[PDB]
């Protein structure tokens, strides 16, 4: 699991 | 060109103030993902905790149903207000910057990564007053951003907490 903070997405 | 650049960082910036739980307004941003999947947000928020002159971040939302705490750290650039999420492989590293803040109703962050500036409006606590939310989307205007790229997330849904095993941890490298 990732976190990308730029977009607030969890995938 | 690096827009987080032109940037100016809150003055004097006190971590110690910025400190607590932060809920997730809106983000401004040219995103593929949040043009596709925007409106499929979640109750985002936001716990700070100031580590020296760094800031260790964690982020709670649900995934699936399931409420989830993701930990990253927002390293110390060396200019006030300013921070590092170090990039992770082939994970490009997240530039941050504290700009418009009170510290007690309101913070308006910028990030940026590969050169995408992005903008996200965060409260203490709901309702956020009109002259916040127009403060926030005359930003995203002058980040060259639209009406239509300007995503506002849930008022309600948000979490508290996170069990053990449902704990992302992006500080280890």
């Amino acid at each position: 699991l990732r976190y990308d903070s730029t977009a607030e997405r969890l995938y | 060109a690096s827009p987080i650049s032109t940037i100016q960082p809150k003055a004097n910036f006190d971590a110690q103030q910025f400190a607590g739980t932060w809920l997730l307004v809106a983000v401004g941003s040219a995103a593929r993902f949040l043009q596709e999947q925007g409106h499929r947000a979640e109750a985002t928020t936001l716990h700070v905790a100031p580590q020296g002159t760094a800031m260790a971040v964690s982020t709670f939302r649900k995934l699936d149903g399931i409420c989830w705490q993701v930990r990253q750290l927002y390293g110390d650039t060396g200019v006030l207000g300013r921070f590092l999420l170090q990039a992770r492989g082939a994970r490009g590293a997240v530039h941050v910057v504290v700009a418009e803040t009170d510290y007690q109703s309101f913070a308006v962050l910028y990030l940026e990564r590969a050169g995408q500036l992005s903008v996200k409006l965060y409260a203490r606590s709901l309702p956020v007053s009109d002259s916040v939310l127009s403060g926030f989307e005359q930003r995203v205007q002058e980040a060259h951003l639209t009406e239509d790229q300007i995503f506002y997330f849930p008022k309600y849904g948000f979490c508290e907490a996170a069990d053990q095993f449902h704990v992302l941890d992006e500080v280890r490298r």
